[PDB]
């Protein structure tokens, strides 16, 4: 939906329809080579660009990667599924064992 | 050709259905760490309260030319261009 | 002020249209151009938060008598940089550039009422002496100079009026 149009470090800007444009702690996703990466948008300028802080490397982004518009914020697993495990800052399981079994994020 | 150029420009613009704003209202062009940019709202004075959707208020802090600048009053988060 | 912002432009557009042979109308679409950033509809436009793109398509539609060159490049090269409010000045350093090459002066002068077309042709060919241009003068019928010509050539003048000569010696004494 949206493209990317700098890369400064760890800060991305995405231009978006100016009728589409996301909300200002939605989520994006990019696909970062063959990895999967997550942004997080922080200001909506004018003109439908849109200031973003990547959740994670930011090498070997290029300017004009389409990204994906999830509608929703961050969302982590919560409650009883989550004790005996190591998580990710997005949520995801970081020890080797299985997908975390939570009913509720 | 001045005044038939002219005149050709003021009907040709007025042919692409352009308006322009109302004074007393403006459109949220910025958001940003609580302060946001209003373009349009002319009529605006400084330190007054304008309404935001949803029963929130903003200061007019900054009245310089080509926007308002403001601070909102409680979460901004929700806000975005075009309101 | 953007004449340092303008100065590219013009340079760019002028250095192109010698290379097609088209100065004369390069000339006048950037006159069209700058009289419609004038509008009052079309300036409150400019300065609302568009994207660059639409921003220029919404210009480009009330001009349709252009180039595919001229405007359909160069308004959107403005527009992605967010210059158009420059183009009045665009168009004057233009008009300059062109008067560089070309070899040619506006020289200004002023006077209390008419020359005789003998003064004024004396007048041409003696600045056409001083520079080193085709000179093109234009008149002005100032009445505080009461008598006498100011000649204007740039940042060059000379001041034969009554009145200047007047208060040089209202500073003599």
């Amino acid at each position: 939906t949206g493209k990317i149009v700098q890369v400064i470090g760890a800060v991305v800007d995405v231009e978006f329809p100016q009728d589409a444009v996301p909300r200002v702690y939605d989520a994006l996703e990019v696909q970062n080579g063959n990895e999967r990466l997550v942004l997080e948008v922080q200001q909506q300028l004018g003109g439908g660009i849109v200031r973003t802080i990547a959740m994670g490397s930011s090498d070997g982004l290029r300017r004009g990667l389409d990204v994906k518009d999830l509608e929703h914020p961050i969302e982590v697993p919560v409650g009883k599924a989550t004790l005996g495990r190591i998580m990710n800052v997005l949520g995801e399981p970081v020890d080797m064992k299985g997908e975390i079994g939570e009913e509720e994020r | 050709n001045s005044t038939e150029i002219s005149e050709l420009i003021k009907q040709r613009i007025a042919q692409f259905n352009v308006v322009s704003e109302a004074h007393n209202e403006g459109t949220i062009v910025s958001v940003s760490d609580g302060v946001i940019r209003i373009h349009g709202l002319a009529d605006c004075m400084q330190g007054e309260m304008i309404s935001l959707p949803g029963n929130r208020y903003a200061i007019a802090l900054n009245l310089e030319r080509d926007s308002v600048g403001a601070v909102v009053m409680g979460p901004y988060a929700d806000l975005a261009e075009g309101m | 002020e953007f004449i340092t912002v303008a100065r590219p432009y013009a340079k760019a557009a002028f250095d192109f249209a010698v290379e097609h042979q088209s100065v004369e109308r390069w000339q006048d679409m950037l006159a069209f151009a700058a009289e419609v950033t004038k509008n009052e509809q079309m300036a409150e436009l400019l300065s609302g938060a568009l994207a660059p793109e639409t921003l220029a398509e919404s210009f480009i539609a009330v001009a349709g008598e252009q180039l595919d060159e001229n405007g359909q490049n160069l308004i959107r090269v403005m527009a992605e940089n967010g210059r158009l409010n420059a183009l009045p000045d665009v168009l004057e350093q233009f008009i300059h550039l062109r008067a560089v090459s070309e070899a040619t002066a506006e020289v200004d002068v002023i006077s209390a009422a008419a020359l005789s077309e003998q003064q004024l042709a004396k007048i041409s060919a003696a600045m056409e002496k001083r520079l080193s241009r085709k000179v093109k003068l234009n008149a002005k019928i100032d009445k505080s100079v009461m008598a006498g010509v100011i000649i204007r050539a740039g940042d060059m003048v000379i001041d034969g009026s009554v009145r200047g000569r007047l208060e040089r010696l209202a500073d003599v004494l």
